[PDB]
């Protein structure tokens, strides 16, 4: 039941700070270290440092020292990483990971996306795409920042689904597509609802997609 | 320092083949090398700890090799589900470091795309903007050409594109393209079309619609 749950995505003004969180479960939090790893967009893994929640002893990678700070909280079984004076280059996904014994990590968190920008958060617009096989979907347009989660029929519909990576528009906003192929005869019987969630703007939208006329 | 170096950045293989992925530790690290698999939108997964030691739960076809500096990750008989990026990691000397990654592609028989075109929603049109979306579904190889035509006027620079990660089951790709126009521009034309060229198509495929029809 070894579970590492990281805090939600972040948007950060340059020069400001953010404290990411990693909560542990399924094991005795006190015993094993917790490492932090950064993955910049379309790139590889860079190590940041570790911390022993048993006492609080930490050692860092030291290009991340005037940048990263690691703490723990035994009473809540949670590790934290404060990122200070952030630059647009610090925009990345930040993973936490539990060592068991040595330098290898069999257990990772899901990762936390951090976007460094002066821009404000804007919720998306959800538009219907609408069509033996038929295709339909949702256009999740003009939001900031990443990410957005998209599911169909509250998760009940996964087969035939394709959620495409968002593209960055000239406006400075993201636009995303999510489609699903279904038989055309079901367009009258079955209802189709794409479930869009953009937590940076706290926006949850359920859009039913229909043929017109 | 230390530097891990894996070297083919990308690799395309047939299911059933044997795959060897190299990792050059720029300093003797004995059997202290670690392999990770990261699939799209996922945290890394430990495949092999210490050069060649097994990891519980990991399929038997995965194995490690090497010592000192040069290392090898091997997949016995590769499966479609082995698509993804493969990282190696220094497990000997801090600062812990990662190789740049080798992305693995899975070959399959050529599959032509299914093409679908979607008109702008009246809901979006009210906002003064019109997005037209062209869907290319389940094709191989990845190389595909999407051409937007408006009243036989070739469109360039006013569209954005986005391809999915290779499917873990059928090894196909899907592509989504959005042609964006102003409300004014959109209503001043009739025939909107996306032209698709692909190795699986004997001749280009065109899907279209007349605005307001």
């Amino acid at each position: 039941q070894v579970q590492l749950q990281q805090s939600g995505a972040e948007l950060v003004k340059p020069g400001a700070s953010v404290k990411l969180s990693c909560k542990a479960s399924g094991y005795t939090f006190t015993n094993y270290d917790i490492n932090w790893v950064r993955q910049r967009p379309e790139q590889g893994l860079e190590w940041i440092g570790w911390i022993f929640p048993g006492d609080g002893s930490t050692q860092y990678n030291e290009k991340f020292k005037g940048k990263a700070t690691l703490t723990t909280d035994t009473s809540s079984s949670t590790a934290y990483m404060q990122l200070s004076r952030l630059t647009s280059e610090d925009s990345a996904v930040y993973f936490c990971a539990r060592q068991t014994t040595a330098t290898w990590f069999a257990y990772w968190g899901q990762g936390t996306l951090v976007t460094v920008s002066a821009a404000s958060t804007k919720g998306p617009s959800v538009f219907p795409l609408a069509p033996g096989t038929a295709a339909l979907g949702c256009l999740v347009k003009d939001y900031f920042p990443e990410p957005v989660t998209v599911s169909w029929n509250s998760g009940a519909l996964t087969s035939g689904v394709h959620t495409f990576p968002a593209v960055l528009q000239s406006s400075g906003l993201y636009s995303l597509s999510s489609v699903v192929t279904v038989p055309s005869s079901s367009l009258g019987t079955q209802t189709y609802i794409c479930n869009v969630n953009h937590k940076p703007s706290n926006t949850k939208v359920d859009k039913r997609v229909e043929p017109k006329s | 320092d230390i530097v891990m170096t894996q070297s083919p950045a990308t690799l395309s293989v047939t299911p059933g083949d044997r795959v060897s992925l190299s990792c050059r530790a720029s300093q003797s690290i004995s059997d202290y090398l670690h392999w990770y698999q990261q699939k799209s939108h996922e945290s890394p997964r430990l495949l092999i700890k210490y050069a060649s030691q097994s990891i519980s739960g990991i399929p038997s076809r995965f194995s490690g090799s090497g010592s000192g500096s040069d290392f090898t990750l091997s997949i016995n008989s590769v499966e479609p589900e082995d698509v993804g990026v493969y990282y190696c990691q220094n497990g000997h000397s801090f600062p812990l470091t990662f190789g740049a990654g080798t992305k693995l592609e899975l070959k399959r028989t050529v599959a032509a795309p299914s093409v679908f075109i979607f008109p702008p929603s009246d809901e979006q049109l009210k906002s003064g903007t019109a997005s037209v979306v062209c869907l290319l579904n389940n094709f191989y190889p990845r190389e595909a050409k999407v051409q937007w035509k408006v009243d036989n006027a070739l469109q360039s620079g006013n569209s954005q594109e986005s391809v999915t990660e290779q499917d873990s089951k059928d090894s196909t790709y899907s592509l989504s393209s959005t042609l964006t126009l102003s409300k004014a521009d959109y209503e001043k034309h009739k025939v909107y079309a996306c032209e698709v060229t692909h190795q699986g198509l004997s001749s280009p495929v065109t899907k279209s619609f007349n605005r307001g029809e």
